[PDB]
DNA sequence: ATATATATATATATATATATATATATATATATATATATATATATATATATATATATATATATATATATATATATATATATATAT
DNA sequence: ATATATATATATATATATATATATATATATATATATATATATATATATATATATATATATATATATATATATATATATATATAT
């Protein structure tokens, strides 16, 4: 399913909000790029997800945790993407950590050992 | 008066049209949007203007630049929200954990300071953050 | 309030939509629709808001976290669902029977525990599930 | 008719879904991957309520039991799927099939015998 | 998501800005024209906003103080723009450095340093 | 009279017909519109008259040649807002020293003389600008 | 902007003067005929304008100025076409100048000699 | 201007003229039709106050007089398009002219050599 | 104007007698009929009118007499449509005549040299 | 003018007579079918007036007496007409013209050599 | 006019009946309805009144016979139609006609000879 | 009948309550919003007299003993709906009936095995 | 019923305060806001009121004492709102609970363990 | 409440006070036009009141003197707007508030220090 | 009657992403409208002074034509209403 | 099978009005266009120079809704397909 219907009807999505009074050259076009960015912009999202998923069953622990390891994980990704504007990524890497594990019981509800592992996995996609 | 309240009016404008231009019946858009615009506002600046309220007059109080104030707002309400967070999910001491945490973490920015510490204080004590 | 009770006019929004792009006539949408609306938002709210509201309330009691509420609403549900299908369809004992191997069942899933077998209790006990 | 007729008209069915207003790039173009989506995600479970049909002849045994022959089938295949998630399939095959055969009245109604025969023809679909 | 969307939206706007009631001949003909405008038009100050972004990192510099070196640019530019018609923009230029860095609590807020580094940056754009 | 006051009536119409063109409905235009024309009016002509009289008044004191009032109203209102952007986010000390280093700035026009530095001192201890 | 957003959008105005109770086989025709008079008939003055600019960036003087070294230039073109019907430019020109270069503190506000020679340049164009 | 914006403006008149309560099949081939009879019939006083203009420029005679000449010019072209009713056109051309150049005060205001020159150039119009 | 104008604007006269209240497809289509009719009936008095002019020219004959040139002319036409009717038109026409020229104060007005010219003019009309 | 302006007059009669409160699919369709029996219904008669018209003049005979020879000849068609229902039409023929000729100051007022060829004039009309 | 005018109106009548505060949806559809069945169950007695008017040219019998011939057959039809309902018609066509033609001087007037005829023709239509 | 009409005209109902004095935005859609609360509160008690009738039937007793089974079940009813807040339904549904059933001459009329099997049925609805 | 009938009636309410004299863009306009204000202002006391009512059902205790659940309730809430004012809330929670439990006999009729845990409920609600 | 109830109802109030006398274009557009002033006239004074509000929660300090707190910042305010006639505001403002503050039993009833505290944020108001 | 699957919408619990709208804080840009100060240009309307032209209406004098209504004299026809 | 009205059309023959068109000959208004020459408004565009709103896009940084898509996990409807 996630393999095409979501740039098939996203772009229907679009159509609708862009509105039936709106000439097809730029319906459809605009459309088009919209899409464009959605596919780019949600694959790195979607492969730190698919990549918890196999963490979790490789670890052996537990898949409703998934909610908090992808939480943990896309939080920090967007933390990442921010730190090709803040630079000194080694310190800014370490602050988000802090928090993301410290909180246990908000930020990370998963054992502090999984979750740096997620911490370090996120990382490596720069 | 305008700059808070006519957002109503602006956001209505388009959730309406938004489904007009769907050929969708003038009767149903009105009720949805008028929902829409009823959740949008009230939700928005309820939770907004209590934190914003309270960090535009401390970090003025503070003798805060006019442009520091995005830093600290952008964290007031992020704070803001983390707290409401702890204060539905988590433990008493884990809400205190986390504020104290988090003013931490937010060292991630150069925006971090005093300033920082002093907001959320005051926000887990005074603001009942909508999340 | 608005996030269970909008939804009817959401949901109406699309139904309506549906088959106005089916070139249908606008009256018999309408009514078609009415129905339509009237059948998802009673049955889903009736029979959700029961199981839901318990779970909720008993996870929270048990303090659960908030990402753990997932795992026991979604046997919350699925569970609820299998107490009617034996009140309907099998003998007491059978119910009875059943609701203590689903709960073996459920350890499937690294959520089952306590609170799964607390709130099947319940279900059993208290509400008339939908199915 | 099951040999062609699905994918035919389930076209179709989406197209009237979509709608008019929609531009025929995106309506059929929509409406073709949404229907391979259907007969690649429709044929496992397809497959197993055909290979049902052929278990109770073998077996020689009840036509009517077929309505849980196959949703006896059809939900392991669900939590077969599932386990490719959950991990330790071995556990979790083992708490599926608990249940499903002893809440005899509700979850088989059809020999605890055959029923596990069923839930073995269905480990074998992975 | 700058790299397109804007263009393509862009022109959407002015579609609606211009009206239902005007022939297409003119709504998306113009809608074009001034579309084409907004892009050479932004793109001058778009470039100073990046190039400042880098700027920053090199230096090591806070991110919330973009707020400002953003401003100060753009309100440099602006001058720089004007100079082409004041002339004598060696005096021009000096005059408006001399505020925009003397009057530090309202046009800088950043390092006096720093500001000037802009403000050279920003020179070099003509 | 009519070269101040008028501009609501015909602001007016032109922010009703933009939204009209759109198929918006009749009433929210009307009430968006309303907002508008007064957010409009009320800050332009507030803001904008109090240093445009006192400036016309001041210049033509000085003697200063219609064609020459563009240059000092130009400055006269880019001046009265970094005025209030002081007043608003800077020490008094600030305020003060960018009032006379902005009367410097503004040398790179020709205009700028002691007619601005005048104007400027003016603005700073007389008029309550909007920004 | 100039470049091209003024043929677009006059050609708007003129189709909302006209009104939409008039058919677009006059709507259109007539504003397209109407615009091509704008464009033709707007350019003498604006090519005027545009020299004056370069004019006193290369004289070194006053931008505000500007505003009579205009005025006193287009008010001299409109004087030059009324030649056409004149006759005897010679004596026309004179006394145009004569009083646009003498009043002032009305007709110039500007230096007799730059005057001068916009009234030059402007004469050049015939 | 005059070269198009008369026909294309004076169509839009005859139209509001005729009324919204017209059909367009008459409204516009009226307004059309009309119009043509508009350009043939004006065309010939159009081109003497043309050639009147250079008449004078040639002459080096005053613009206010002008208004005579023109007057001058258009009643004697009435009176020549009356001739061809009238003939015997020597002597009517001859009687208009009389009376047209005698009340100086009143019919000319003009030079009778000018005046009669223009009697001239009118009479070469047939 | 009497090339084309009379049939484009009678049709728009009849149409506002028709009124408002009746359906354009009998509006139009009677008013062009009646308009064809008008055309053909009008037409044959139209000819003898322009035919009185050349006449007259011809002649060398007052132009003021055309209001009986015309009168006499149209009433003869008249007459001789009777005729048509009436048979042995040598005895009609005869009679037309004699009256028609010998009340000369209130039937001609015109020399009967040329009234009689204009009765032969008439009749080859038939 | 009878050539055409019957039929489309006569329908103009009906709308108005059916009135504004029916219904246009009743009020034309209803119009033109009474129309059409107008059409078919005269015809006849107006077809005996003519060939009246005719008669006369080729029996050199006078117009005013066409009020009668219209008279006569028209109640003779409708007698003609009853005699399709009478039958003998061969006797009720000649009591018809015994009355239509014997009255000879009320029925005739017309040579009864005249009157008895219109009558079989109009016997030819069957 | 009996070939289409009654449909055309009696519609108009019926509309005129339901009565102006009627919805068209009703009062049209009705009216076209009620008018349906006037027709046909107009027709069977105006065929009998059609051929009666035939026999009696046929019989060579008197016209004013005619409100009798008719009378009598209209009563007789409605005796048969009533027969459907009775059965044993051969003995109420008898006593039908028993009556109908033995009261000579109220029910015929007519001569028994051609009365009988048409009761006769009337038996035929069934 | 009751298949329908009771929507129809119920709406019907409370438009007159409402008055015409309200407005039609509120006199409609109030009415509708009323209605849809009588169909949904209404079918439940509908439900079970429908019910009822069968059991009787079944049971194979008296027809006119259903005012009481009816008014048995319903009040009930009512108990079951109000047991939602009391809880403890167990011992209210005993207490309900120890007093329907106990009192027989004014409670039930009806048989107490028959009341006890309407109040099981009742119970069946939650 | 509470589900929706609230506002729909309500509306009319107002809008019957309002008057028959107030203009309808001025009746229905107001009528409506106030009516939202109801809703939202209705609300929070709802929402406890059905929180009681569930706490009670929970505890296993009186639905008589929802008189006063309810009261005692719906008291603080007020007081919390007005803790919105007078800060301290943590004293003033105190001092409404102290009386408002201490009375029992007025201000709750309530086991002071369930009034309290009301007390809680309620507190939650901010 | 405050947020809407206001301008809908003021409006009421007056058009009650024009009367029922005056017509729909004066008692609607009167009404319009003064609840606008009463908007903005009111809303500076409101601002106040919420401000102090939050400042004596901010202060901890008593809710009952916000009677006074309201009516020291209320009156200031009248000062502040009527110091935009008297000019000297520095001395005005002192002159208000010395008095303000030191008829301490009736214009303050609130400590000095926090009723300067209001002076000041009235202060802040211009 | 029970249970799947593909999509479409809403929910439950938390968190993303793409777009759409509003905000918070400051500053640009493209267009749209109004202003400030002076001056053009294209069109739209009115004026000042005189004179045309195209159409639209009325008149002065006489006479047609096409239609619309009424009359004068007799007689039809189509429909509409009432009578015998 | 025939008539009396009224409204429409027609035939023969003519007229009085009213509205439209035309011929000869001319004018008074009104609306449109033009010539010479200039101006006051209003709406559009532009030049020099700057601003207040509103709508769109963007930068830094974050959020509240709404609509779409997705992940984990499950369900209630509705529309399509399938098995017995």
């Amino acid at each position: 399913r996630q393999d095409s219907k979501d740039r098939y009807q996203y772009k229907q999505y679009i159509y609708r909000s862009i509105g039936g009074i709106v000439p097809p050259e730029m319906a459809e076009t605009v459309t088009a790029n919209q899409t464009a960015q959605w596919e780019a912009g949600f694959t790195p999202y979607h492969k730190l997800r698919l990549a918890i998923k196999e963490i979790c069953k490789t670890d052996g622990i537990p898949n409703i945790k998934w909610g908090m390891y992808i939480a943990f994980g896309e939080k920090l990704l967007k933390s990442y993407l921010k730190m090709k504007a803040g630079s000194a990524s080694s310190d800014m890497i370490a602050e988000y950590i802090n928090n993301a594990i410290s909180a246990f019981s908000s930020r990370t509800g998963i054992s502090q050992e999984t979750a740096q592992k997620i911490a370090d996995f996120i990382t490596s996609n720069y | 008066r305008k700059l808070r309240q006519d957002s109503t009016d602006r956001y209505k404008t388009k959730l309406y049209l938004w489904r007009n231009l769907g050929g969708l019946i003038p009767e149903d858009m009105a009720i949805s949007v008028t929902e829409s615009i009823t959740a949008d506002w009230k939700q928005y600046n309820d939770m907004m203007s209590k934190v914003r309220n309270e960090t535009l007059d401390i970090l003025k109080t503070n003798k805060v630049a006019t442009e520091d104030y995005i830093g600290y707002i952008a964290f007031a309400e992020e704070l803001a929200h983390q707290v409401w967070k702890n204060k539905n999910s988590s433990p008493d001491p884990n809400t205190a954990n986390e504020a104290s945490k988090t003013d931490l973490e937010s060292k991630y920015s150069d925006v971090y300071g005093l300033d920082v510490t002093v907001l959320d204080a005051i926000y887990n004590a005074v603001i009942p953050i909508i999340m």
